[PDB]
């Protein structure tokens, strides 16, 4: 049989706190998928734990993107297949100053038109997109996987579209659109990273976020962590 | 190798050679061919099997079958027509009979029994196919020797055979089908690679899709033989409504479920969606493990109370099709045994639900303290008539058949799951006489040690009664056998 | 929302409609009439009418009724379901009278018009109806005999698949006849089709069970193809008839040895028994594979569980195909 | 043999 | 038959010598696909163990003899069967019929009609 866990946050304009608490559970359910791609077992666990404590974020918001994508047309955001937060929450500025940049990423799937496997092709491409300026310890492997990954995507869209000039500007549009959850990132993180330093904020986190925004911040914030990018502007 | 040649208008010349760099050719002293040309090869002692007269025939029946030109073998003589007859998928579809299909699906198959149906199309323009799909009329079995011979579906390009494993030609979840694919446009340079990255391939896959699933709607249509179909096949059928995510609506149409209102009969969604009662807009269901034990359920009380119908789920398989069978014709489809249920409820009798749960508001409180390590929350029912209380599934969750499915599968697999436990509420029955009791001891007192064991041994009854396992069987059957001294006292024609 | 004279024909409409929830057929059809009148342009009341006489039993006036109502939703552009029902109504009538001959074609038309899965039923009673119907009137027993008795001369003579064909002419004409199936059953064994040979020797024996020969040819069938065990019972049920008989005595003591000689090989014994959909269910039945495990590893596991017939048969349907060999 | 007579 | 090995249970269930296990036969009623006649072998493969000394045994004994048919008895004694199969391990093949006889049970003991 398939299908081995579940996940849900509990609130809607909460979510400025249960977010965190969905984002601890939904990075250990990236780490659980990341392993479960062939050869990140093989990857130091220092360097495993170091690309999920930078990808989460992207992760979060590219899952809530397909979500929302195929349930709202991309006007809202879907934490859980149960849950949707609508526009009376939505504007909300403890919800909006984040969930406006996770907005971006659904409203671009939806215009894009992503199928799922060229998603999937994404988010596994999401996952090792932030590493340190200074490398991974075991980078070697993670480069020969995450090039494994954008052929991938390049195949999802060749065998989808049809014609020659429509598989360049499928590829390339939602190539944009990952190296634009930096963007998104950059943001959203700035939130988490405020929130989780200044008690004014009263947010609270999950034992696996606050370990991993501690680690995150004094580098993200710095410029001590690498954004890639598969596509140049 | 010798080769005799008489062109015509020219000699009969013998060539020979043992390759090598080097060849001759001599006047043919023997007896003159009219015309023509006649190869006779010296084989090597290892190969001379292939001088049988079993092996030539089947060499030939499986590799030249579809040359134009007769061809016979001699033996001692007796000489025998190798190929006969036309391949039966070459044949126009109309004039082929069943008995036809029935030989040549038997010996497609090596099944001795006859085949249940055969979809036989063709297509042209800008693709070029001919084929053959045979739908068995027993599931395959178990042995080995049969699993590691799929997929069986026979490839031709330009009949030329190419393979009895075509992989990639038809998804899994209609592995079952057996057949004949026979295509022109796709190239004979054959390699699993250039399949797979063919995208003629990928067209012919998804029409031989949607061939197969009309020839299952032409089944639907014969109840008597649908059904054994069905009872063959029906765990395809629900591995592709989950899969499928294009094919999902045709796929729905083929399910058949007992029902609360089939007697013994399996039904489509579409014969619920006839019997729906006005305003209904869901499509209601329960899973388990018997026909019995949902039929009994105390999840269904209330909905037959009301004469709505509520679909039987009993095999494991459905707690995949659940999951992607959101919606049939628009209606939205509800587990039963799951938070939020709601029903086609009268106003008179919503706000009377609604005086119901604040006169149990304090109960539900009280109880939530009793069991907060142990429920999420406790609310007052609109699903129960006679039972109590029950337990709910949250929305996400897994319901006790999903879980007693992933624990069987732990134990198969020698382990433990480190997975989150499904969340559970569990719901009072405002009606109840337990209840109403409960009701009044809880508010006169909140520790009371009697509401504190009733409450504990109420909730792991729910427990059973939903189908979830008990964290310790041994302290319930204490609480029984305390129960149990106390009790002994030991202790017209259509109009428009 | 409607011209006058539609809402004064919908209005008569209704007032038809409750006249025949009621079974009142002359009043609804006076309101029906004025609905027509008022509002000749639609079909419903001309086949409301209609709905009157076919449930009168008053099928030519009801026919009448669907065949204007058709043409004139043909010439108005009504919904092709709207013609279709006229036409399906017309194919009542004649399924009413048992004309079946003629409601399939009116049901054919109807399903022209629109594919209605009512249609799609009735027709097939229909056609169940009139193919039984069809049957019986070509059945004539002395036309039979003269088909069999050419196919006799053909078998007679080592032409199995003429006899065979005159023997399928004389079933159509006879299907009682115990005997035709046995003749038929002889030309597949000789033929080398066993399969079919047991097919017609097993109708032969439920229409005649004491038809010893009916068992001889199908056990000799199973004997051919080394189905040892099932032809042994069934010459045996030939030698309960008559245990003095030649190929039933004989056949019997020939599989009573061979049934176990061939075994050689276990790949025979899967390939063959496990063509058998019985020791399929016992094989792939988690239960018995438990039992069968206990079983190879404890003697007394099968002392035990063999006392339930519910096991022991199973058991010895594996035992008896071959599979479970007990030393 | 049975297989080679008519009844 | 009656126990050497309880003290405080009034009863519990014994998988016989050839039987399964609560681990074996849960994979089993999970997951086979099944016509349930090898299975209802299978699963009745079990023995009931009486504790002599617990204090319902005896009340029951004496109701059995009082009376073979007493409702009760009939009552008591399914009662005490399903419980042990939970405590052994086991589930029920109706679990709404178990919860029934307990909510019998306690509106018993609350005084309920």
């Amino acid at each position: 049989y398939a299908g081995y866990d579940s996940s849900v946050p509990d609130s809607t304009w909460r979510i400025m706190t249960t977010l965190n608490m969905l984002g601890g559970r939904q990075v250990i359910a990236a780490v659980k998928w990341a392993k479960a791609i062939p050869g990140f077992r093989n990857l130091h666990l220092d360097d495993q734990m170091t690309l999920l404590q930078y990808s989460w974020m992207s992760l979060m918001a590219f899952a809530l993107g397909w979500r929302s994508y195929r349930q709202s047309s991309a006007n809202l955001l879907c934490f859980a297949p149960d849950l949707i937060i609508n526009e009376q929450r939505m504007t909300l500025p403890c919800m909006y100053d984040q969930c406006k940049h996770m907005l971006y990423v659904s409203s671009e799937l939806h215009r894009l038109q992503v199928s799922y496997e060229e998603y999937l092709c994404m988010k596994t491409l999401l996952l090792l997109s932030s590493v340190p300026k200074d490398g991974l310890k075991s980078q070697e492997l993670f480069d020969e996987i995450r090039m494994t990954y954008i052929k991938e995507l390049g195949k999802a869209i060749v065998k989808r579209e049809g014609n020659s000039s429509q598989n360049w500007q499928r590829f390339y549009q939602l190539t944009k659109l990952l190296d634009s959850m930096h963007e998104v990132v950059e943001n959203l993180l700035n939130y988490c990273f405020q929130t989780f330093l200044d008690k004014t904020m009263s947010i609270e986190f999950p034992e696996m976020l606050a370990e991993i925004i501690t680690n995150q911040i004094p580098k993200y914030s710095n410029g001590n962590i690498k954004k890639l990018l598969f596509h140049q502007k | 190798v010798t080769v005799i040649t008489k062109h015509n208008d020219d000699e009969q010349y013998a060539w020979e050679s043992s390759a090598g760099g080097s060849f001759t050719v001599r006047t043919d002293t023997g007896e003159p061919m009219g015309r023509g040309t006649k190869v006779i090869l010296h084989l090597k002692e290892d190969q001379t099997e292939y001088l049988e007269e079993r092996r030539i025939k089947e060499i030939v029946k499986k590799h030249s079958q579809f040359i134009g030109y007769p061809i016979t073998l001699f033996v001692e003589i007796d000489q025998e027509e190798l190929n006969k007859t036309k391949p039966i998928w070459t044949r126009n579809p109309d004039d082929i009979t069943n008995e036809e299909y029935g030989e040549f699906y038997k010996s497609l198959t090596n099944d001795w029994e006859d085949h249940l149906a055969v979809k036989h199309f063709s297509v042209e323009g800008q693709l070029e196919f001919r084929a053959l799909l045979f739908v068995p009329r027993r599931a395959p079995f178990d042995l080995f020797e049969n699993r590691k011979k799929k997929n069986n579906i026979k490839l031709y390009v330009r009949r030329v055979f190419i393979m009895d494993n075509c992989e990639e030609l038809i998804p899994e979840y209609l592995n079952f089908i057996r057949g004949v694919v026979d295509s022109e446009d796709l190239p004979l340079n054959i390699s699993r690679e250039m399949l797979q990255q063919s995208k003629i391939l990928k067209v012919i896959r998804k029409n031989l899709v949607k061939k197969c699933l009309e020839l299952f709607t032409e089944l639907a249509e014969d109840k008597e033989n649908y059904k054994k179909f069905y009872e063959q096949f029906s765990k395809n059928i629900k591995l592709g409504i989950h899969e499928d995510s294009q094919n999902r609506k045709k796929l729905s149409e083929l399910l058949r479920y007992y029902t609360s209102a089939s007697g013994d009969e399996m039904v489509s969604l579409k014969d619920y969606c006839t019997r729906m009662k006005e305003n209904q807009k869901h499509i209601y269901y329960i899973t388990g493990e018997t026909k019995d034990q949902v039929a009994n359920s105390a999840f269904v009380e209330r909905l037959r109370k009301h004469g709505l119908e509520v679909i039987y789920m009993i095999e494991p398989i459905d707690e995949y099709c659940v999951q992607q069978l959101k919606e049939f014709e628009g209606k939205t489809l509800v587990s039963v045994t799951k938070e939020g249920l709601e029903l086609p409820e009268d106003e008179e009798e919503k706000k009377k639900q609604e005086e119901k749960k604040t006169k149990f508001e304090n109960l539900c409180k009280i109880m939530k303290d009793i069991l907060e390590k142990k429920v999420e929350k406790v609310v007052v029912s609109n699903r129960l008539v006679t039972s109590p209380c029950c337990i709910v599934t949250s929305t996400y969750g897994w319901t006790a058949n999903m879980e007693r499915i992933m624990k069987a599968q732990a134990l198969r697999d020698n382990s433990t799951m480190g997975y989150m436990a499904a969340k559970k509420h569990l719901e009072i029955n405002p009606d109840h006489s337990i209840i109403e009791t409960l009701r009044q001891k809880a508010e006169a007192d909140k520790n009371d040690k009697s509401v504190k064991d009733l409450v504990i041994l109420l909730y792991e009854t729910a427990l059973l009664s939903s189908g979830f396992s008990l964290e310790d069987p041994q302290t319930h059957a204490n609480r029984i056998y305390r129960m149990i001294k106390l009790g002994l006292g030991i202790d017209m024609e259509e109009v428009d | 929302d409607l011209p006058e004279n539609k809402k004064q024909a919908l209005k008569e409409k209704e007032l038809g409609n409750d006249a025949y929830k009621k079974k009142d057929f002359d009043t609804a059809l006076k309101h029906y009439d004025k609905a027509k009148e008022l509002d000749p342009t639609n079909m419903t009341y001309i086949t409301n009418q209609a709905a009157v006489y076919f449930e009168k039993g008053d099928y030519n006036k009801c026919r009448e009724l669907c065949e204007k109502a058709i043409e004139v939703g043909r010439e108005n552009r009504e919904d092709y379901r709207q013609i279709a029902k006229a036409y399906a109504r017309i194919g009542n009538s004649y399924f009413k009278e048992e004309k079946y001959k003629d409601a399939i074609h009116f049901y054919n038309k109807s399903l022209a018009e629109h594919r209605t899965p009512d249609v799609l039923k009735k027709c097939q009673q229909a056609e169940k109806i009139l193919k039984e119907q069809e049957r019986l009137a070509y059945i004539n027993p002395d036309l039979a005999l003269e088909e069999k008795n050419k196919g006799n001369e053909c078998f007679q003579k080592g032409d199995y698949p003429q006899a065979m064909k005159h023997y399928t002419e004389a079933i159509k004409r006879n299907p009682k006849d115990a005997k035709l199936y046995s003749n038929r059953a002889a030309c597949y064994t000789k033929l080398l089709e066993f399969q079919l040979a047991l097919k017609d020797c097993e109708e032969c024996i439920q229409l005649e069970p004491t038809f010893i020969k009916g068992y001889t040819r199908k056990a000799a069938a199973l004997e051919a193809m080394k189905d040892y065990t099932k032809a042994m019972d069934v010459y045996q049920k030939a030698l309960d008839l008559d245990s003095s008989c030649k190929e039933a005595a004989d056949g019997y003591q020939r599989c009573m040895m061979a049934q176990y000689n061939r075994h050689d090989s276990p790949e025979d014994v899967k390939r063959r028994a496990m063509a058998d959909p019985e020791v399929q269910q016992i094989m792939s039945d988690p239960a018995m594979r438990l039992i069968l495990e206990q079983m190879q590893k404890d003697p007394q596991a099968l002392s035990e569980h063999l006392k339930n017939p519910v096991i022991a048969q199973k058991i010895q349907k594996l035992m008896d195909v071959g599979l479970i060999a007990i030393r | 043999p049975t297989i080679e007579e008519v009844d």
